[PDB]
RNA sequence: AGGGGAUCGAAGAUGAUCAGAUACCGUCGUAGUCUUAACCAUAAACUAUGCCGACUAGGGAUCGGGUGGUGUUUUUUUAAUGACCCACUCGGCACCUUACGAGAAAUCAAAGUCUUUGGGUUCUGGGGGGAGUAUGGUCGCAAGGCUGAAACUUAAAGGAAUU
């Protein structure tokens, strides 16, 4: 018992929401970050380096470290967190704290004639943060990960196993390469494509459904 | 549009605009107008035995504070004085 | 489709066109209302009123919607429909915010400011422009008193009318209070009219 | 998508906007569901019965929703002369 | 708005926007006749005259060049065509 | 670095350089 | 520099709102009240706080003012006591001789047609 | 590098040039459009116009002020305390 | 000056989805052009456009829809062999499984797979998905 | 090379201040600042943003023209003209709020429609110095202009914003 103070919490708490398939179809806001993590334990994490960045003041140097992780499964869902903390022992636990909060799935789609399990991406996608943009193309069966030690973690923890991969820019700066690969997977599935052109029915959202656990 | 032309026949204008713009290249400049031909004193060998003639004493830049203990030998077939450099320790006098 | 029982009665007509609410902004006009008819001279314009109350029981519709009304809000900066806010509160849920509207009140997941909303409603885009602006960072839906050349952007429903006169705004208010119970079944008595008039919802200097 | 000899695939399936027909993002926080009620001659709305219309975030943008909801309202039904389609 | 009748717009908005910018190319010039005072001397005078035409009879100009239109003169009987 | 003064510097180099090519032919 | 804290201000209209029909305009049984009161600690602090509390009673005597909440500032009756100052609005007025003689409006909108005179200019 | 238009000057023209007054700071303005600070300031400060107006010899009349168009103010008013400098919120009025 | 008719044609497309409208006004309405919007219907691309017509160039109406991605003209006449097709949906086309860049032959106007189906090749426009 | 040569005024003559001041500061003062016939072909000659053509969120003001409204005025109220009002149009110089989009940012209704890369065309640059220098050509009375290197040296030069 966490005690939700906002409305998501209630539900994940009550059991009626049992996957995050929903909230990602409906896009409703995620604030709280045990909702990842309880309902996906199985995630690995690890983090790329510490950036040391100081704030000059009038007498001597004050400096933090900058730490940037990667969280999510090895099944399509990935997320990332962008912090700094006066030590280097906080800044790991505040970035993936605030990692779980930008998981998003993403769009595995087929090379070839669509006969096994998906690979690579259903189609080519970009991602522009800052100067540096990262181009990915769907890459043939076992053609493996053709990326920059630094990235190329980002698509083994996303789920995916094979694709190709172009950079331009200065890609030293990890953080932009990151979150403009970042930018670049999530809006692989903006891309409409003819398998979704057949209308929906377009379903309620479960908040309104389960609307009788609120607070009061 | 986006400076050079796009024309189906056009192929000759950026033909000679390409030559012009690669003959700024450090690689294609003097791979043909052969520097290290005419002006490098190897002329274009990876090596080459000379004779050394005296030492010298040259310094070093900031912060160093140090000397190389250099060398001054002359070729055979271009006929220059060139300075040289002793590589490890106690070699100088191996190259009296 | 609609049974015809909201069509443009004289009982809803007469107090409606008796507030100088037909008129509209001056001269300048935006896309966003065509509501444009026969602009007046001196720069003025008119709306229509059958598009007005049309959208204004499409807009009662929308807060019936939703199954608890506790979650409705109204935002009202401004010091005329202050009142009106804090008045609309006791019919229905209508958790209610006057003056001062506080920033990050969806955000923010430690303060007392909290606000959990479905729905929440502006009457003047221009003044109250951060609680449009937050409502597009917590997924709620806006509905919005437009007139002809005020802010309309990031708005569902659009309420053509005068925000600028003291009656016009109490006037809504007043109405879509009415629809909003009629809608709920609080007020079954759909011929007859409600007991309390409209300027109840009236802010004065004391 | 769906491959040759079944097994559906491509989880989380998004809704389409029903203004413009285009796909929103799963962290677009700007794109926002409508649900409009419906009332069967007896002068109050029915729960239970609610038309669901996605608003993309781009329309929600370039404030032109407001101007949009009528369109698909009177296409419906629900709207009478709100809507014109003639310009 | 997103959607606009291009194929039928209403007759007041197309008739108010530039000729070029309409749905159609069409003048906003039009034909007209003139009577010169006494003889009827049966004409035809077209609005953006530039020129000072005048009857067979004899010098009975009706019409002045002007930037815009032609000035008609002050007794004139114009009927539109 | 003063781009007028080094530059007229540069033409009295000149001057005297064409007096000195001037002197021979 | 005689000027208040927020130390002196956080524990006084805390007071107002729950002690208020308690304390008077006096000042020395004010200071004597607060030992009536939640404990505080020190009596130099003792002497501010009834200072201040007796002059937000001076303050309100003229006209209550904002933030404080003592159940008539809470009155709630009838709004401001005009709650329904119909006064037949709607009508009378000038609905004797018919209000709204207006110009360009329902008498051309063709949606109905509805009484008042309809020619000013 | 602050300053877009610098100053009111989009055209072409150039204008011309006019001598700067009594400032000791005296340029070549960029063109004519500079601060102004045109003043009507009059022939007799205030006060000591009640000696004035009882030594006239005829009655009321008089009471005109100096009428000078000034352009004396350009880049240097800082020194004249003329032209306040300010911030990102100088997009009032032009 | 009017250089290419189709560039301001397809261009003139290119703007209005990004923007979300719902029709465009197309000039001017020539037999490549008409040709081009043609080949959309019966692959469900556009939907339906009308062409209103005048005695100088008429003028195209399109009626379009929101499955449309991406459309573009590939400036100049390119010349195309039968191996260069999967060369270039190899490049400038984000896959096999949909979008269909398209080309002209000596038998009017089809896209790559068509054209493939044809065993023979041709000229090539510009890319539709 | 003539005319003119009043003010200002490269040089210069003086008086300051300054340790030093042929600089800033005051007064004179030649060439020049004006024009004629013939050269000079340069600038932060900048909107540091080439030209042509098409589309894209709005609003207001303004220059020139035009259209409609018994529009308000001007007399000989009224015929007209012209001054303006309202609504709009084309060509512009341009502004104000925002960023669908771009940009490293400053910002941009283009510096947008560029990795989802292709409308047509001309010119320029591949680290900073050396150096716009050597030489060779070319025009110019001269001063100078156009074209235009190499040897050698360095791991930094440079751009936008932060404390």
């Amino acid at each position: 018992g966490w005690v939700p103070v906002t409305k998501l919490g209630r539900l994940v708490k009550a059991g009626k929401i049992t996957t995050i398939e929903e909230i990602f179809l409906h896009s409703l806001p995620v604030k709280e970050f045990q909702i990842i993590d309880t309902l996906l334990p199985g995630l690995q994490d690890e983090v790329m380096n510490i950036k040391p960045v100081q704030k000059q003041t009038r007498a001597g140097q004050r400096t933090r470290f900058k730490a940037v992780v990667v969280v999510g499964d090895s099944n399509g869902h990935v997320g990332l967190g962008i912090k700094t903390a006066k030590e280097v022992a906080g800044a790991i636990r505040a970035g993936i704290i605030i990692a779980k909060l930008s998981v998003i799935p993403i769009r595995r789609g087929y090379w070839g004639t669509n006969l096994g399990q998906p690979h690579s991406l259903a189609t080519k996608t970009t991602g522009k943060c800052g100067s540096v943009t990262v181009r990915l193309i769907p890459a043939p069966r076992g053609s493996g990960i053709v990326a920059s030690p630094a990235v190329k973690k980002l698509l083994q923890l996303a789920g995916v196993e094979d694709v190709y991969t172009q950079s331009n820019g200065k890609t030293r700066t990890l953080e932009n390469t990151l979150k403009a690969a970042f930018v670049a997977i999530g809006n692989t599935y903006g891309f409409l494509t003819p398998n979704l052109w057949a209308e929906q029915p377009l379903p309620v959202s479960p908040l309104d459904i389960y609307s009788d656990e609120a607070s009061a | 549009g986006k400076g050079k032309p796009r024309g189906l026949n056009s192929a000759r204008k950026l033909r000679v605009h390409r030559r012009n713009n690669r003959w700024a290249e450090n690689n294609y400049k003097k791979r043909l107008l052969g520097t290290a031909f005419k002006s490098s004193p190897f002329g274009g060998s990876s090596h080459a035995k000379g004779i050394v003639l005296e030492k010298l004493g040259i310094e070093s830049k900031q912060p160093n504070s140090a000397i190389r203990k250099c060398v001054r030998v002359q070729l055979i077939k271009n006929g220059k004085k060139v300075t040289a450099f002793v590589p490890n320790d106690g070699c100088l006098n191996f190259v009296d | 489709s609609l049974p015809a029982t909201f069509d443009l009665t004289p009982e809803d007509a007469q107090l409606l066109l008796a507030a100088n609410t037909h008129l509209g902004a001056r001269n300048v006009q935006v896309h966003q209302e065509p509501y444009v008819f026969n602009a007046r001279p001196d720069g003025v314009h008119v709306i229509n009123v059958g598009k007005t109350w049309e959208k204004l029981v499409l807009a009662a519709r929308i807060i019936a919607a939703i199954p608890n009304p506790e979650d409705v809000v109204a935002i009202s900066s401004r010091t005329f429909g202050q009142r009106a806010v804090l008045k609309f509160a006791a019919h229905t849920g209508a958790t209610p915010i006057a003056g001062r509207f506080t920033p990050g009140s969806f955000t923010n997941y430690i303060t007392r400011s909290f606000k959990e909303p479905r729905l929440v409603i502006v009457t003047d885009p221009r003044s109250d422009a951060q609680a449009i602006k937050e409502a597009s960072y917590v997924n709620i839906p806006v509905i919005a008193l437009t007139d002809l050349d005020s802010p309309s952007e990031f708005v569902d429903v659009a309420i053509p009318c005068n925000n600028r006169g003291k009656h016009s705004i109490g006037l809504i208010w007043y109405l879509l209070a009415r629809e909003v119970l009629r809608l709920r079944g609080a007020l079954v008595d759909r011929t007859q009219p409600w007991s309390i008039m409209p300027d109840l919802y009236f802010y004065r200097d004391p | 998508m769906e491959n040759d000899k079944g097994q559906l695939v491509e989880l989380y399936v998004p809704r389409k906007c029903s203004a413009t027909n285009r796909i929103i993002k799963a962290d677009d926080h700007a794109s926002v569901q409508i649900n409009v009620a419906k009332v069967d001659e007896e002068g109050r709305a029915i729960p239970g019965e609610y038309v669901t219309y996605a608003l993309s975030g781009y329309v929600r943008s370039r404030g032109e929703s407001d101007d949009s909801l009528n369109r698909l309202a009177q296409n419906d039904g629900l709207l009478k002369n709100v809507w014109s389609y003639s310009r | 708005v997103l959607v606009q009748d291009l194929l039928h717009p209403t007759a007041a908005s197309e008739a108010r926007k530039h000729k070029l910018k309409t749905l159609v190319q069409g003048p906003r010039s039009y034909f007209l006749d003139v009577k010169c005072p006494g003889c009827l001397n049966i004409t035809t005078v077209f609005s953006h005259a530039q020129t000072a035409v005048t009857c067979e009879s004899c010098s009975t100009i009706l019409c002045t060049p002007t930037g815009g239109k032609a000035k008609l003169s002050e007794g004139t009987s114009f009927r539109r065509k | 670095m003063r781009a007028k003064w080094r530059k007229k510097r540069t033409r009295r180099l000149k001057r005297k350089r064409r007096k000195v090519r001037a002197r021979s032919k | 520099g005689r000027v208040r804290t927020k130390t002196v201000k956080r524990a006084s209209k805390a007071l107002i709102e729950r002690y208020y029909p308690k304390l008077t305009l006096d000042f020395q049984t004010n200071k004597r009240l607060c030992d009536e009161i939640a404990t505080i600690q020190s009596k130099r602090l003792r002497n501010k706080i009834a200072g201040y509390t007796t002059h937000l009673m001076k303050r309100i005597q003229k006209g209550p003012v904002r933030g404080i909440s003592f159940k008539l500032q809470e009155e709630e009756r009838e709004r401001k006591d005009q709650y329904v100052p119909e006064v037949s609005a709607l009508d009378l007025s000038r609905s004797n001789g018919v209000l709204n003689v207006d110009n360009q409006t329902s008498d051309l909108v063709k949606s109905l047609g509805l009484k008042l005179p309809l020619s000013v200019i | 590098p602050k300053k877009r238009a610098s100053n009111g000057r989009n055209k072409k023209g150039r204008g011309h040039v006019k001598p700067v007054r009594c400032v000791n700071c005296s340029k070549s303005i960029p063109k004519d459009k500079a601060i102004k600070r045109m003043a009507i300031r009059n022939i007799v400060e205030a006060a000591a116009v009640r000696d004035l107006s009882e030594a006239s010899v005829y009655p009321e009349y008089a009471l005109p002020k100096t009428y000078n168009k000034l352009h004396y103010c350009v880049s240097c008013a800082i020194h004249a305390r003329i032209v306040r400098v300010r911030s990102r919120e100088d997009r009032k009025n032009r | 000056t009017r250089s290419s008719v189709l560039a301001d044609a397809l261009n003139a497309i290119n703007n209005a989805e990004k923007t979300g409208k719902r029709q465009v006004l197309i000039r001017p309405s020539s037999k490549v052009i008409i040709k081009f919007l043609q080949v959309m219907q019966k692959h469900g691309y556009i939907g339906e456009f009308e062409y209103i017509d005048d005695h100088r160039s008429g003028k195209i109406v399109v009626q379009l829809n929101g499955r449309l991605n991406k459309c573009g003209v590939i400036s100049p006449r390119f010349n195309v062999k039968i191996g260069d097709i999967e060369k270039w949906t190899a490049n400038l086309l984000p896959a096999r499984q949909f979008g269909y860049v398209i080309l002209t032959t000596s038998a009017g106007i089809m896209d790559h797979e068509e054209a493939r189906r044809k065993h023979v090749s041709g000229k090539i426009l510009g890319f539709v998905y």
